[PDB]
């Protein structure tokens, strides 16, 4: 835990501006931007934490969905075509079956994580043989060798709050990815490797004002 | 006086 | 091409090509031609061959110099004149 | 499916790290061995795909196909030219499967053990070498092109037995475990250059065909194809521990513990059955043999 | 074209190395740097000339020239390369340039060196280059006085010794060659005779064939070592100074085969077509009898000479089982180690004088004190020990394709002598490994002291380099060695009289 | 000189230099469970050790940085050979006559001359980089006259 | 050092593009192990004008006579080992290939472009349709 308070230390995403009191800078990825002061109180400010980590991590999930195949279509083996019908995609079982088996199975994960967070170390898995002491917990990243068996979000690797700020920069990146490409869709009719090429081969009139 | 305690996170 | 051999156990077919280089076997040789940079790792310092736990450059001299007893058999000789 | 045509980046998955290491092994040792345990994401990685390119690329051959070949010249000189290339039949996606999972599986057991040494790179450089040779090795063509990737598996299991080289049994039990293997690839050169003589070709594709059917009658050669098979039989022996050739693998497995567990269960039987699978159209027109190979076992 | 090349690749080392003389500057400094730039003077002119002034596509000879010279006994400054040649040309500008520059240290003299160097340089040039035989002659002892001050004034304990037995011995196996040269000078030299071009269509008679070729055949066998005439290279390899013996073991023996290619096999096919398969016994027996006795060595540097010595049996059964790869694969064994006999005799001499001790059993643990030698070391060992993927695999492999496919033989010595032959891989990392192991592996007292023990600098680490990357773009993709097309001429005379 | 004698003959083949893998004192100490965490980056580290040789100063190394960009393009845009040779040409000449003309340094010359009474300072620097062709200090005759102050 | 046993493939000036010295192990005769070898190696000069059927064709010339004195000698020891109903047009057929090969190597010593390949187009039809005559 380190802290990030004002001066060189805090790079201020507005140069010339003093950030708001409130933002001290702890949760890597802060550069003072909160204009609407929503975290004014530190109980919305932890909740949005939790709300930004999982955004983050599901938007990298997403858009790694989305990128990967739709190149190993272009150039690669198998053709992987549209994402975006591939929702209604057929296969062997109804989409509502889908939906209620993974509504059932998230539902008991994510309401386990749920009780965790209202109620911190009281929902763990990390067994324990005698005298080896376990480690604890800072909610958002488990440890424990269930979900950190590479032992990197604790110290050897990188000081933790560099790598949480990496983790959560490139969230908000991949957030932005998604709506774009969904945006996208919504507009145009081919993936984003399309719209990519098309733009390289006309960057100076192949964009969304050409027509 | 010591006694075999688990192995690392990783193994 | 790409025949199609049925052989009597599997289930094969092939395709083959042939390729060598044109004659870029001599812009190769020209691109080796970087032994006209072995003069920045020239000018470089020496590791130890200009140290000071180093005086007599031979190829044996530093080993076999080693008659320096020859000398002190004189100066024994020298100090019993004296 | 038409994915192999890009099938033969397989074997060179990995490799674009191993020399970005060395170099900074040999050239910059004191900066590359400071991102020490950096240096295990893109290997881990890398070969990763490997595997994912893998299972696609076998299931294909669960769903029934047809197996595929590519032949590429890489001599045209006076009289006699030589091929490289790969082939993807069933075995070689069983052994594909079998040695990309527990290659990036024991990646991770090693990030875990060898965490306080000292020679974390080069370990990793040893593991990333051996994983693309042996990736090489089942996946080939021609006898010769399979001989190549043998010694280097075997140079590279030498490389790993004799690993902290200081300790003075390790550096008396790599000797033996490399020369062993080495009497072993000697038999092997030598089946080659026999039935290469006695069938003028070294493809399977021809070899299978013309060492079965069309031969000479006793010109001498009928001793010559009783002997020289079982010459890659011994080759086939000594990569594997069988009886007259079992001395290496014991103190073979005074190395690391998960060197000691890729070297018996990834190459200790790859290429050993491996080969002798994959040549038995051969050995079933010599009895002899398949009563020997059952007896050695 | 007519501007002449070859003329100027042969009289610019010596003559550019005689202004050394006469040039009172300094102790050491300027003269290194006056020659290093001479060196690479002439490789880079040595590369144009091949690069856009040769076709690879025609057997005849290139850039050729003569003129008149003494004229009472037909002797002109004939001189041309071709294919033969021009690898073993390319070589040793390569080499030598890398040897001259692994000779930086040097200022005990450092005047009368590097002077006698550019004179080994022009010398060994003007060897690969020759077209007239006399004048090839007169190449071939034109550097027996220069390797003979070398050796008598750097390098090794016991250099007197070893430099009069070489010199002696050199100078007496030479004395058949010359015999040779009187033999087919005379024969009819009206008929030009002494233009090595001209000789093709000679048709000499019985019983006199067989005297020349033995006359350059024992001759050959002093130069290239063969069983019963290697007693002198222990003497005068573990006593060099490792700047002398890289361009000694790595050039020098080469014109013994080269030597042989050129004059035996083309010139007298029906002395050569009935010596070829004791020439092949010979060199079978070699590589396993050269190897036997390094394993009982006990100062690396001589188990070093003797495993340069091993190899050189596969170049000699590639000139017997006479094929278009049999002798075009000993080529590329005859490149492939110029490299590595060269580099591990470096980096024998590298590792010596920073330890001071010569026999096997005392070397400690070396690995701790310097890791870029045992690397280094350890891939060249590797590239020694005809490990695919290195340069060191390829070319015995085409020797054992030529021998197998050879015409001259019938399945019944094809194959023992394969088999002896094999033996050679069982046998070699024995005696190579024995060595790894004693003098790098175990840990040897706490050598903490950073004193007399420092890792290889830049100069040395960039040789070693160099030297190493051209062994992998060979055993890679060779054909990048294998540019000739003068086999397609050169076995086709042989190729059907009688037997 | 005093060059005390030997002992026991050894094993011809012993098996490691070392001591016998008994009193190898310590298993894993010597190679393994050793390692901590210190110090010191990536960047800081690089150039702080391609400056161990001040391997060019100043324009010597413009001529040295910019050719291999300039000789790697060239397989490129193609130019004609005679270009590309006299290139390299040029540089292999302008490269020496500014080695050849750096000062000079103690470890250069003869062994019998590197090592003086500490009056080789004042005979090698300031005095011989100090002239041209001069041989009032020509001692290369070696019998110890040092005909110097 | 290797001599013919059906006199009909020497045109006249009876002789070849072939290149003596090449070694082809003994397969016994049959009118099966000829019509194979004769294919696996007809196969390969399908793949020759793949790459190197431009980019400096000075390998072309050293590999089309390799892999075509297989087919010249083979193709007689096939020839030999025929009914006599079956040769008259197989020797037909021998006859117009080693003709386009000596066309087709005679065309590549002049170092063309366009020449080759549509040389070249001939002997890819005859000899497509040798791998299937067989
Ligand atoms: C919650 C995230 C989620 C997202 C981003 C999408 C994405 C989409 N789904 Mg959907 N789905 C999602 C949940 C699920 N879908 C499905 C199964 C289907 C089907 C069958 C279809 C869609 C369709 C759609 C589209 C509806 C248009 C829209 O969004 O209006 C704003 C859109 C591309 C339709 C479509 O893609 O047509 C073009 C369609 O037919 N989805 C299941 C059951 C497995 C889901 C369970 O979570
Ligand atoms: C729904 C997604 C989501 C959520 C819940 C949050 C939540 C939060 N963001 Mg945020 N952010 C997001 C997406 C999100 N962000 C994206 C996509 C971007 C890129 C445009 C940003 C860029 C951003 C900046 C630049 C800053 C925040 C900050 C904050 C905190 C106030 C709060 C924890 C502020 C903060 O305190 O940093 C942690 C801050 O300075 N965010
Ligand atoms: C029945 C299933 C189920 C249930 C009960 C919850 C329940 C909850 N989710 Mg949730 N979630 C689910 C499925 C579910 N989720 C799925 C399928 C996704 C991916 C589309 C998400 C993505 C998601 C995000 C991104 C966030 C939640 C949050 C929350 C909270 C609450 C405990 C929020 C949270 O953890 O509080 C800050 C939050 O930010 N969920
Ligand atoms: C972010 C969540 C997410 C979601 C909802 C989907 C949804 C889908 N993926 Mg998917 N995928 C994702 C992320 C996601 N992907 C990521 C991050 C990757 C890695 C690049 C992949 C790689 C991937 C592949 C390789 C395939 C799918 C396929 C599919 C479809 C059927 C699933 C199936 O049969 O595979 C079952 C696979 C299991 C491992 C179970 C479905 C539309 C499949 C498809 O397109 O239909 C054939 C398919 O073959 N996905
Ligand atoms: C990108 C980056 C740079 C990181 C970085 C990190 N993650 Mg993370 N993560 C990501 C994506 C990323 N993650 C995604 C997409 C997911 C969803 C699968 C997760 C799920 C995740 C978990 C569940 C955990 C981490 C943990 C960690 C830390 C180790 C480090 C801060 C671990 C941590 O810090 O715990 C101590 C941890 O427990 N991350
Ligand atoms: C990571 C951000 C990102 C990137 C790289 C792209 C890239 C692209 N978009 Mg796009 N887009 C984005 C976000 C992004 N978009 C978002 C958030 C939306 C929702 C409003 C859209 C909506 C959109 C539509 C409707 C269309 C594109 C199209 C395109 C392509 C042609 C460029 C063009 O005319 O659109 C320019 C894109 C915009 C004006 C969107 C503005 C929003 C982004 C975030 C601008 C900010 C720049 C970014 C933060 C800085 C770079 C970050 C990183 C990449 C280095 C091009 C490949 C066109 C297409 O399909 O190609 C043929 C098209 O028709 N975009
Ligand atoms: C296409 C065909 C290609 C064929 C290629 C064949 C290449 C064969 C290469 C053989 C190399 C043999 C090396 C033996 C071990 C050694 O000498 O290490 C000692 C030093 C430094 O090791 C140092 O050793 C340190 C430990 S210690 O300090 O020495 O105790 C530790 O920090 C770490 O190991 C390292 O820093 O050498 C190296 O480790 C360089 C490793 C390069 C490996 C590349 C493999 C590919
Ligand atoms: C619209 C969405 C914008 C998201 C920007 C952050 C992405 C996620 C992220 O964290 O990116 C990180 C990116 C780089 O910031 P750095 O990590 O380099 O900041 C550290 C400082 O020392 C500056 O280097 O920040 C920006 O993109 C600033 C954008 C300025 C405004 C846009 C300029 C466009 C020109
Ligand atoms: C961008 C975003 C939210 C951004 C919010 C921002 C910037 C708010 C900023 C501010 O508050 C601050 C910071 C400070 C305030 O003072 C100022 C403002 C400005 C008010 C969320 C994206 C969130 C993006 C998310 C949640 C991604 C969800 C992923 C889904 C649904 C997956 C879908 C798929 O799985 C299917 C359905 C089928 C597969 O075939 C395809 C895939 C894609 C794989
Ligand atoms: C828009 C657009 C448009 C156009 O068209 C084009 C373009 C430009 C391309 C586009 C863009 C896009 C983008 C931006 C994207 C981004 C993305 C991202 C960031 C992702 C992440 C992503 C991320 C990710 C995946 C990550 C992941 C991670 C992970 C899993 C981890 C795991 C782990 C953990 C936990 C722990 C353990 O012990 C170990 C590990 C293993 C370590
Ligand atoms: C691969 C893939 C994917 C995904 C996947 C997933 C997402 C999964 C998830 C999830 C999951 C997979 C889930 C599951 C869950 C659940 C669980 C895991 C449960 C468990 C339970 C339990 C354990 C219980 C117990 C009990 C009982 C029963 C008795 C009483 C008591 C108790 C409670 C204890 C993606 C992206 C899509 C796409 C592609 C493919």
């Amino acid at each position: 835990t380190v802290c990030e308070p004002l001066g060189p230390d805090r790079p201020v995403w507005f140069p010339g501006t003093a950030p708001p009191p409130w933002l001290d800078g702890s949760l890597p990825g802060d550069f003072g931007f909160d204009p609407l002061g929503f975290g004014s109180e530190p109980e919305s400010l932890r909740w949005f934490a939790q709300a930004e980590l999982m955004h983050g991590r599901w938007a990298m999930l997403a858009v790694a969905g989305i990128l990967i195949p739709e190149i190993l279509q272009k150039w690669g083996f198998m053709e992987e075509f549209s994402w975006y019908t591939a929702g209604e995609r057929e296969y062997f079982a109804d989409p509502w079956t889908l939906f209620v088996t993974q509504m059932a199975l998230m539902g008991w994960v994510e309401g386990r994580r749920w009780m965790d967070y209202l109620n911190p170390g009281s929902v763990d898995i990390e067994p324990r043989f005698p005298n080896r002491k376990n480690p604890t917990p800072d909610v958002g990243y488990p440890g424990g060798l269930w979900f950190d068996w590479g032992n990197w979000g604790r110290g050897s690797p990188e000081p933790v709050m560099v790598l949480r700020t990496k983790e959560i920069k490139n969230g908000r990146l991949a957030m932005l990815a998604f709506v774009g490409f969904w945006f996208q869709v919504v507009y145009t009719g081919q993936g984003p490797l399309d719209n990519l090429f098309a733009h390289l081969a006309d960057p100076g009139h192949c964009n969304i004002f050409s027509a | 006086f010591a006694y075999p305690h688990e192995t690392g996170n990783t193994m | 091409n790409q025949r199609d051999w049925v052989v009597t156990k599997s289930i094969w077919h092939l395709s083959d090509t042939a390729i060598k280089s044109f004659y870029t076997f001599y812009a190769m040789f020209t691109v080796w031609g970087v032994c006209f940079f072995a003069s920045m790792k020239a000018s470089m310092a020496d590791p130890f061959y200009d140290s000071e736990h180093y005086r007599g450059q031979g190829g044996d001299g530093t080993v076999h110099w080693y008659y320096d007893r020859q000398e002190d058999i004189e100066a024994t000789a020298r100090g019993d004149l004296l | 499916e038409h994915t192999y045509q890009y099938a033969w980046v397989i074997p060179l998955l990995p490799l674009p790290v191993i020399m970005s290491m060395g170099f900074g092994l040999i050239l910059i040792p004191t900066a590359t061995k400071n991102l020490r345990r950096i240096w295990a994401f893109p290997s881990v990685l890398l070969l990763s795909i490997a595997m994912v390119f893998s299972v696609q690329l076998s299931i294909q051959q669960i769903n029934g196909s047809s197996i595929y070949q590519y032949l590429w010249s890489w001599t045209v000189n006076n009289d006699f030219s030589l091929e490289f290339g790969y082939l993807i039949d069933p075995l070689t996606s069983i052994m594909l499967i079998l040695i990309t999972t527990v290659g990036i599986l024991v990646l991770i057991y090693s990030d875990g053990y060898m965490s306080h040494d000292e020679g974390y790179l080069r370990f990793f450089v040893y593991i990333s070498f051996f994983n693309t040779s042996m990736l090489g090795l089942v996946t080939s063509s021609n006898l010769i092109q399979i001989y190549f990737f043998w010694e280097l598996v075997g140079m590279c299991s030498y490389l790993l037995i004799g690993f902290w080289f200081t300790r003075p049994i390790a550096a008396s039990a790599c000797q033996k475990a490399f020369v062993t293997n080495r009497v072993g690839d000697f038999g092997l050169l030598l089946g080659i250059l026999g039935f290469f003589w006695i069938t003028g070709s070294l493809e399977f594709r021809d070899l299978f065909q013309i060492a079965n059917n069309w031969i000479p009658n006793n010109g001498i050669n009928s001793l010559l194809t009783t002997l020289c098979a079982f010459l890659l039989f011994l080759g086939a022996v000594a990569k594997s521990a069988q009886f007259p050739l079992h001395v290496w693998l014991p103190d073979a497995m005074e190395g690391p513990t998960p060197i000691s567990a890729l070297i018996h269960a990834a190459t200790m039987v790859a290429a050993g059955i491996f080969l002798l699978a994959r040549l038995l159209p051969l050995f079933i027109s010599l009895p002899l043999i398949m009563s020997f190979i059952s007896l050695v076992g | 074209s007519y501007f002449p090349w070859l003329t100027i690749l042969v009289v610019l080392p010596i003559f550019a190395g005689s202004l050394i003389f006469f040039l009172p500057h300094k102790g050491n400094k300027i003269v290194r740097w006056y020659t290093i730039s001479i060196c690479l003077l002439e490789f880079l002119l040595m590369t144009y000339a091949f690069c856009y002034h040769f076709q690879l596509e025609d057997p005849l000879i290139q850039l050729k020239e003569d003129y008149k010279w003494i004229d009472v006994f037909d002797f002109h400054w004939r001189l041309g390369i071709d294919g033969l040649s021009l690898g073993s040309i390319l070589l040793t500008g390569f080499i030598t340039t890398l040897a001259t520059l692994a000779a930086w240290p040097i200022t005990r003299n450092s005047r009368l060196f590097y002077f006698l160097m550019l004179a080994m340089y022009s010398g060994q040039i003007g060897l690969f280059s020759s077209r007239d035989l006399l004048l090839f002659f007169i190449m071939w002892e034109l550097e027996l006085i220069p390797v003979y001050l070398l050796l008598s004034m750097w390098g090794g304990k016991r250099r007197l010794y070893s430099a009069t037995k070489f010199i002696l011995y050199t100078a007496g196996g030479s004395i058949f060659f010359l015999i040779g040269v009187l033999g087919m000078g005379l024969y009819g030299s009206n008929e030009p005779g002494l233009d090595l071009e001209r000789l093709i269509n000679q048709s000499y008679p019985a019983t006199l064939e067989i005297l020349l070729y033995f006359g350059f055949l024992i001759a050959y066998a002093v130069k290239l070592p063969i069983i019963p005439l290697h007693t002198w290279l222990p003497d005068t390899h573990g006593e060099a100074h490792y700047s002398t013996c890289m361009l000694l073991a790595g050039i020098l023996l080469k014109m013994g085969a080269y030597g042989l290619i050129r004059i035996n096999m083309e010139l007298l096919p029906h002395a050569h077509y009935l010596f070829s398969p004791w020439l092949v016994i010979i060199g079978a027996i070699q590589i396993i009898y050269a190897a036997s006795t390094s394993l009982g060595q006990r100062n690396f540097k001589k188990r070093i000479a003797y495993s340069s010595v091993s190899h050189m049996g596969f170049i000699i059964i590639g000139i017997g089982s006479i094929t278009n790869i049999g002798l075009n694969g000993a080529i590329l064994q005859i490149l492939s180690h110029g490299f590595i006999g060269a580099t591990l005799f470096f980096l024998a001499g590298t590792a010596s004088d920073r330890m001071r001790l010569v026999y096997l059993e005392e070397l400690g643990g070396i690995s701790i004190p310097m890791p870029k030698i045992f690397t280094m070391f350890s891939s060249f060992s590797m590239a020694s020990l005809a490990l695919p993927g290195m340069s060191g695999f390829v070319a015995e492999l085409v020797v054992f394709f030529g021998l197998i496919t050879s015409p001259k033989f019938l399945l019944m010595p094809k194959a023992l002598i394969t088999f002896v032959m094999a033996i050679g891989m069982i046998l070699t990392p024995i005696y190579l490994l024995s060595m790894l192991r004693q003098m790098f592996y175990g840990y040897k007292l706490f050598n903490v002291p950073n004193a007399n023990f420092v890792d290889s600098g830049p100069r040395e680490l960039f040789i070693l380099i160099c030297i190493f990357l051209p062994v992998i773009g060979i055993g890679i993709y060779p054909d990048f060695v294998l540019s000739l097309s003068v086999d397609r001429v050169e076995a086709l005379l042989s190729n059907y009289y009688p037997k | 000189e005093p060059d005390l004698q030997e002992d026991p003959i050894d094993k011809w083949r012993t098996n490691g230099v070392s001591p016998e893998d008994f009193v190898y004192g310590v298993y894993d100490g010597h190679h393994t469970y050793d390692e901590g965490q210190e110090k010191k980056g990536f960047w800081e580290d690089v150039s702080e050790w391609y400056q161990e040789a001040e391997p060019p100063q100043g324009f010597q190394a413009l001529i040295s940085w910019s050719f291999p960009p300039a000789v790697i393009l060239g397989m490129a845009f193609d130019v004609p050979g005679e270009y590309l040779y006299i290139g390299a040409a040029i540089f292999i000449v302008v490269f020496c006559i500014i080695e050849m003309d750096k000062p000079d340094k103690p470890h250069n010359f003869e062994p019998e001359i590197y090592m003086m009474e500490r009056s080789k300072r004042d005979k090698l620097i300031a005095d011989y980089n100090s002239m041209d062709i001069w041989d009032f200090n020509e001692k290369y005759g070696e019998l110890w006259d040092f005909t110097v102050n | 050092k290797i001599r013919n046993k059906e006199i009909n493939n020497g045109e006249t000036g009876t002789r070849s593009f072939v290149k003596n010295g090449i070694y082809m192990a003994d397969i016994g005769p049959s009118f099966a192990a000829h019509a194979y070898r004769v294919r696996s190696s007809a196969f390969d000069l399908l793949a020759l004008e793949d790459l190197l059927g431009k980019e400096a064709s000075n390998y072309v010339n050293k590999y089309l006579r390799l892999k075509a004195t297989f087919i010249y000698y083979d193709f007689d020891k096939l020839i030999t080992a025929a009914d006599p109903d079956a040769k008259p047009p197989l020797l037909d057929l021998a006859n117009r290939l080693f003709d386009s090969f000596e066309k087709l190597q005679a065309a590549v010593t002049t170092k063309d472009d366009t020449d080759i390949g549509s040389c070249y187009a001939d002997t890819k039809l005859i000899l497509q349709e040798v791998m299937t005559r067989m």
